[PDB]
């Protein structure tokens, strides 16, 4: 699995592969690891079990409503309940979410992180995508969509757990 | 009882609440169906039942003030109850009991008002009567004029016909999905007979709940109304969502509503001989100040306006005795002087404001 | 008490409930056994006991309405109790206590209906004694009697005499003792969601409520401030979806005290269209008479009724199925604009057509995220 997020020129995107591996075999190649949330004002992705993300995403929308859509404060409350609840502690996934404000990562350890330049790369192929997205973002004028697209393809060529099926959700704020 | 049309109800509510017209329109329909029911024949009056309302929105946007002014508008008995109180415990029937005890004190004090003013003359007679009014039995006469058997039978009819009950924070008894969900949904079942037309005994008398109106409220950010038990969802025909208040609404709430808190502070300082006056820029920065605390820390709605205004006026309210005969102006500089130092420090805002 | 035959009962229930004939036939047999028992001799009247019914089906299909219209049809005392209320706590005997309190107010208000007539006559004869004190009615006795009925402390006095005369006419030992006879002979109790108390921890508390309920159906005596009531001949109606559990999961002493079993079918879109109109005082008729109070004339087209039932059906399928209760939420949402403007629309004839229903609803039904909050 690999998921990438890039922010440039008033635009931010999240892209991820569709591969679902079971041991050494491919279970499903068209998995939708990216979706929209909170009246399509937020984009998010997940690396892990499909249901574990749908539970965390729904609660994340709840935390946004309590905090009026504030991304950072809602992410802390989600990370707070995630580590705390005996039910949620069993969940195993790596969330990625962003809005026009900023991009950040959320984890089951309770750790909330905003990468340098708001460049997120997670999953088994994440480091490979971060290496390619870092190269294009500094050496080219390409839009954030073009960077996350080409970066995810390179991660699929390298990572055996990642494929070239893609799902993207751009957000323009300019 | 009152024959006011739904627009006449909303127009009266605008004198107190600011905006939230959809909630005002919804309560007006429920109060107007009351008068509509009395005009119907014997059969339909039993079949028709009150159109209960479920308000939805964040705290402090006026879900309660609509219910309060509505009951105050109709002179109906009123009570607010926290649904979580029954999670532990008290019986649910107490709702009707306390509503009648409020209806008793309401009709009784209203009965005293009729008994109050009641409670050739000789030239010497008028002379002492004039000296008496200039200064120098209310119990026995008001007791003689009052009809205790009437006040008790009346408060029941005031409850059974006009009674209004506001169940705050109903969203918190919805299932969160097992332990609390039984206790939470158990409260919903215990409330069910009150809206389904049961009978509750009280020391004042035997009350029936069939035609009582009810107004639930909840943020429903965690749970949703669909999480309510099916028997309860069908007993709340009318749904409405109250919008979050904006900075412009805070500016209106400070002034436009009748007996607004700014007007209250002006009359209070008038008691000390001091004259208060708020500039439009000063009212603006006050509303800007309350919005910053709600966005910086926790959003308590319009209730933030109360804590900020009292923090701003605390110096004047203390000195108001010594400032008698003076005209104090609350300008934009005065607001920034007493507040911007506080609003800037979020750690202190969680205490002082 | 009533001598109605079982078909006469079902035909009356058809005026309110739509379909579910088997539930109507089953309740009719229970009410008929009441009249059949009184015709029997002293011995069999004791040995025979009410044929209790267990309704089964999804929520909102009219299980409760049959029990409500059934008791209302018999003028019997009635109460609905949620079986889960006792999981936490209140005593089970309160069921009979609250039933008698409803029976008290029922016989009392009905007794006022009898006293409402005679008391006005005796009250008139009392107030005419002050206008024409006595030393065929006198001419002045009628000349004042006419001005009185035409209308006019004096005005307060006519109310006080209704109490003293209705008190003088009423027989409290025959009234407070009548509600006990109304409860013991005619009483009815509806126990909703009994399936949820079926079967380790909760299973003891769940089945414990069953044993607590057991004496009331097997027969017992409960003490109340109004008197001492016996439960031997009270009829009971239990209801539950029984999707998680089955009636066999009930304690054996309880399965044998529910001789009659019936399953209620799920309502269809066609039944929704009937519920909107056919039943006496149907909610569509209620909205029509209500707007008539404001001087407005409502009229629903057959296709407009057809698209309301389709609207309520889509929400039950799109989100959660609450049964016919969905019809109430959809209709008020459709009529909210008329109900607010009805004052200004007086003297106008409004027509609820298919285009009107789609205009106010399809935008809401289309968004499932909104339907859960609004509908
Ligand atoms: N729309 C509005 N117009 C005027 N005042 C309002 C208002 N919303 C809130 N307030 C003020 C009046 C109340 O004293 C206080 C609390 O409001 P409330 O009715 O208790 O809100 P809620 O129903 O969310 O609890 O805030
Ligand atoms: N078969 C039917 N005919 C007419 N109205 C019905 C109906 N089934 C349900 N309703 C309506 C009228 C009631 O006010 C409301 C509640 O239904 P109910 O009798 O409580 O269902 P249940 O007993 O399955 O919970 O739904």
């Amino acid at each position: 699995t690999t998921i990438v997020s890039v922010r440039r020129n008033g635009h931010v995107v999240i892209a991820g592969d569709g591969q679902a591996t079971l041991g050494n075999t491919v279970m499903k190649g068209n998995v939708k690891k990216v979706r929209r949330l909170y009246n399509d004002k937020v984009i998010a992705g997940f690396a892990g079990g499909t249901a574990d993300a749908f539970t965390l995403f729904e609660l994340f929308e709840r935390k946004l409503e309590m905090h009026q859509g504030h991304l950072v404060k809602a992410a802390v409350e989600l990370a707070k309940d995630w580590r705390t609840d005996r039910m949620l502690r069993k969940l195993e996934a790596l969330l990625a979410v962003a809005d026009e404000t900023a991009s950040l990562i959320i984890t089951g350890n309770g750790d909330v992180v905003q990468p340098e330049n708001d460049l997120i790369a997670i999953g088994s192929g994440g480091p490979y995508a971060q290496a390619a997205a870092r190269a294009l973002l500094e050496n080219t004028e390409l839009s954030a969509r073009e960077i996350a697209e080409k970066a995810l393809d390179i991660a699929g060529d390298i990572c055996i757990y990642t494929n070239h099926f893609h799902t993207i959700e751009e957000l323009s704020y300019k | 009882m009152s024959e006011m049309t739904p627009r006449e109800i909303v127009s009266e509510l605008d004198k107190h609440i600011i905006g939230q017209d959809n909630a005002k329109r919804s309560v007006a329909i429920a109060l107007r169906n009351r008068w509509r029911r009395m005009q119907l024949n014997e059969e339909l009056r039993h079949e028709v039942t009150p159109k209960n309302i479920l308000m939805i929105g964040p705290t402090g946007v006026g879900k309660t003030e609509i219910a309060r002014r509505l009951a105050k508008l109709a002179n109906a008995p009123f009570i607010k109850v926290e649904a979580t109180k029954f999670t532990e415990g008290k019986e649910v029937d107490s709702i009707i009991r306390d509503l009648t005890d409020a209806a008793v004190k309401m009709v009784r004090v209203q009965a005293i008002e009729k008994n109050r003013y009641r409670a050739e003359p000789s030239a010497a007679r008028q002379a002492f009567r004039k000296k008496l009014r200039e200064g120098q039995l209310i119990e026995e006469e008001a007791a003689k004029l009052v009809n205790p058997e009437e006040l008790k039978q009346d408060a029941i009819d005031a409850v059974e016909q006009h009674g209004i009950v506001f169940i705050d924070e109903i969203d918190k008894i919805c299932k969160r999905g097992s332990g609390p969900d039984v206790s939470r949904e158990g409260v919903q079942r215990d409330l069910l007979p009150l809206v389904e037309g049961c009978t509750v005994s009280t020391k004042h008398g035997m009350v029936k709940t069939d035609h009582i109106l009810f107004i639930a409220s909840g943020a429903f950010q965690i749970a949703k109304p669909s999480d309510l038990i099916p028997e309860l969802q069908g007993r709340l025909p009318i749904r409405v969502e109250l919008q979050a208040l904006t900075t412009s609404d805070f500016e209106r709430i400070l002034t436009e509503p009748n007996a607004s808190i700014t007007v209250q502070y002006k009359a209070l300082m008038a008691t000390e001989g001091v004259n208060i006056e708020f500039t439009d820029s000063g009212i603006k920065r006050i509303a800007e100040a309350a919005w910053q605390v709600n966005e910086s820390t926790e959003n308590i709605g319009a209730r933030r306006l109360h804590t900020v205004l009292e923090r701003l006026m605390e110096e004047i309210s203390y000195d108001a005795s010594d400032l008698s005969g003076q005209n104090i102006t609350i300008d934009a500089d005065y607001v920034s002087k007493h507040l911007d130092a506080l609003v800037a420090d979020e750690d202190l805002s969680r205490f002082i404001l």
